[PDB]
């Protein structure tokens, strides 16, 4: 019924919420409980594809099937 | 604004100036039997959050009970309980003095990570000898 | 094989879009992503990404439920294998 | 005697049939033929792989 | 295996009918109700 058309007249504080933070209560636990190294960012490639790729020049594949051929008798 | 660097004892990473949390209650039970109505939760946040900010603004030095007291009171007696709380919890007056280190070197540093053996989850260090190929793979 | 990863909920598809594409260029920057994504708290990033399912690579025993250890072989452990 | 073998080529075949799906799904996304709505899954694929 | 598709490698061999025989004969209920 009254003061409907503004939007001043605030208590002061002179501050404002802040909402940076830091955290460090370090004994040795937290903070990692400090593991040995590793590594392994990023997956890598088995390269046996050619090998295991069907070739007349195949390691095995082509000799293991002439094996079985040859001594299935 | 923020000017400053802030920095808590991590273990009192439960507080957040927005909400409560059941450890300081079982610490400052007098704000919630709802029986004195001239004190509420409410209240208290707008202390707390008061005086973490004050704190927070210029954490180099000191800030004393004494001062809230001056600056807004409902009450002196729980004033200082839940002043004097919030510095065993180091929320306020943590960072009064600074403490510097030259801090010499030694064969562990955090920007050492190599390949060693390792506690941590499943890892295979042995592929595959010959006749493993020897499948009809998918 | 064809494998999906559209598959979440409470987060839109292009939520996760998001998230992928700022991690993939972007190494981990939790907070870059974070801000790199509409309104997630980074640790919320940090935990859904956490838990994004490989559904075609774990197969269904001996090995299937031991692994860097395992019953010796000289004898008749492979009753075991046929568990 | 089957602990070592069967083991270890589990442990292999799961990265092979992975870098069987990583090529079908590059190669796929690359065929530019394909549709521009089957195209972004695959990249999002390669991207989580 | 069966519940390990993994299975040893092998061209021609027999390993899972063998032990399952010995332990068949090893019964030695010569009149063994079962199956």
């Amino acid at each position: 019924l009254i003061n409907y058309q503004v939007d001043s007249k605030l208590l002061p504080k002179n501050i404002e919420p802040p909402l940076t933070s830091q955290y460090s209560t370090r004994h040795d636990a937290p903070r990692g409980l400090f593991p040995f190294e590793s590594y392994k960012p990023s997956v890598q490639l088995p390269d046996m594809a050619k090998l295991k790729k069907m070739m007349n020049t195949s390691d095995s594949e082509s000799t293991l099937y002439k094996y079985l051929k040859e001594s299935k008798r | 604004p923020q000017a400053h660097e802030i920095v808590i004892p991590s273990y009192s990473k439960w507080f957040n100036l927005e909400k409560i949390h059941s450890i300081e209650v079982q610490s400052l039970p007098e704000f919630f039997t709802n029986r004195i109505p001239s004190k509420t939760p409410e209240v208290y946040m707008r202390y707390r959050n008061f005086m973490v900010n004050s704190y927070r603004l210029n954490p180099n030095e000191y800030f004393s009970v004494t001062t809230a007291r001056r600056n807004v009171s409902g009450d002196a007696a729980a004033l200082f309980r839940l002043h004097k709380f919030l510095t065993k919890w180091g929320l306020i007056n943590y960072q009064v003095d600074s403490k510097l280190l030259p801090k010499n070197i030694e064969p562990p540093l955090t920007s050492q990570y190599s390949t060693r053996h390792d506690a941590p989850r499943g890892l295979f260090p042995f592929e595959s000898y010959k006749p493993s190929v020897q499948l009809p793979d998918m | 094989v064809k494998i999906l990863e559209q598959i979440d909920e409470n987060w839109s598809k292009e939520d996760l879009q998001k998230l992928l594409k700022g991690i993939q260029e972007f190494g981990a920057d939790w907070y870059k992503v974070a801000k790199n994504v509409g309104n997630k708290s980074p640790e919320q990033c940090i935990l859904r990404f956490l838990q994004l399912p490989i559904e075609d690579k774990f197969l269904y025993s001996t090995i299937a439920f031991l692994v860097g250890l395992v019953n010796p072989k000289t004898v008749q452990s492979m009753t075991q294998r046929a568990i | 005697i089957d602990t070592h073998t069967a083991t270890d080529i589990y442990q292999t075949l799961i990265a092979l049939n992975l870098d069987t799906t990583v090529n079908d799904c590059l190669d796929k996304l690359l065929n530019d033929e394909c549709t521009e709505s089957t195209r972004e899954n695959a990249l999002y694929d390669y991207y989580a792989l | 295996h069966l519940p390990f598709s993994k299975s040893e490698n092998p061209v021609l061999s027999t390993i899972a009918f063998l032990v399952g025989l010995v332990n068949p004969k090893t019964v030695q209920s010569m009149t063994q109700r079962a199956i």
